[PDB]
């Protein structure tokens, strides 16, 4: 890719950051839960007619490894802020992750997309209105995803790239 | 807990968990496959703690449990 974009995936443990990333990179769903300490990926993709080199920085949800997360966040240009639609604390903690981004980037003006993952599950407990209101409160897009079915995966990452372009 | 840090081709990085009975090949297979990397095309080295000696070329059958706490480099052959 000519244009390189540094994308950071953040959010609470277990919400599906790595499964989303692996669906983007390799079109495969991981059903195991292997907690991340640090993982980075490169993927070339055409987005809006531009050949893009995406650096995907997939971070730990476990706060024990937040020092490593912060090193990845400092290099990133845009952030996928992921919660799971069956974990209300992960949704509430989007505020924590946004505050971390503001702290590490020393800026309140950072490209961000809200992602509500695991939408294939039954008995969803974080409803669409809650999620859209939270995204609205920060002026950011909200994308529903399922890493299992691949629904929304490209839209989530491509929307973040578009947000970075807007910001540039 | 029991992990290995691995520097990968194309500026990528992973930290892998080690489970009982894993060779180095087994331990890195997922991380390589997701990134389109075939282990047969790669060299793996154990990075040292001092600069006097040479980084140690590893066999794919090295037991991953013997490498816990180390940093490795995977490079294209
Ligand atoms: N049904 C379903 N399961 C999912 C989905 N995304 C992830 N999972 C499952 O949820 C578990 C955790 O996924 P994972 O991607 O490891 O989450 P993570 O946010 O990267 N965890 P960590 O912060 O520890 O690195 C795995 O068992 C995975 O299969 C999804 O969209 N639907
Ligand atoms: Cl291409
Ligand atoms: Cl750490
Ligand atoms: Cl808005
Ligand atoms: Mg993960």
């Amino acid at each position: 890719g000519m244009t390189e974009y540094k994308l950071v995936v953040v959010g609470a443990g277990g919400v599906g950051k790595s499964a989303l990333t692996i669906q983007l990179i390799q079109n495969h769903f991981v059903d195991e839960y292997d907690p991340t300490i640090e993982d980075s990926y490169r993927k070339q993709v055409v987005i809006d007619g531009e050949t893009c080199l995406l650096d995907i920085l997939d971070t730990a949800g476990q706060e024990e490894y937040s020092a490593m997360r912060d090193q990845y966040m400092r290099t990133g240009e845009g952030f996928l802020c992921v919660f799971a639609i069956n974990n209300t604390k992960s949704f509430e903690d989007i505020h924590h992750y946004r505050e971390q981004i503001k702290r590490v980037k020393d800026s309140e003006d950072v490209p961000m997309v809200l992602v509500g993952n695991k939408c294939d599950l039954p008995s969803r407990t974080v409803d669409t209105k809650q999620a859209q209101d939270l995204a609205r409160s920060y002026g950011i897009p909200f994308i529903e995803t399922s890493a299992k079915t691949r629904q929304g995966v490209d839209d989530a990452f491509y929307t973040l790239v578009r947000e970075i372009r807007k910001h540039k | 807990s029991n992990t290995i840090r691995v520097f990968l081709p194309n500026k990528q990085r992973t930290v892998v968990n080690v489970r009982n009975g894993m060779s180095l090949h087994d331990c890195l297979m997922k991380a390589l496959k997701v990134r389109g990397l075939q282990p047969e095309c790669c060299a793996v080295f154990r990075l040292l703690h001092e600069h006097k000696g040479k980084k140690a070329r590893l066999d794919w059958n090295t037991d991953a449990a013997s490498l816990i706490g180390e940093e490795l480099q995977v490079d294209f052959l």
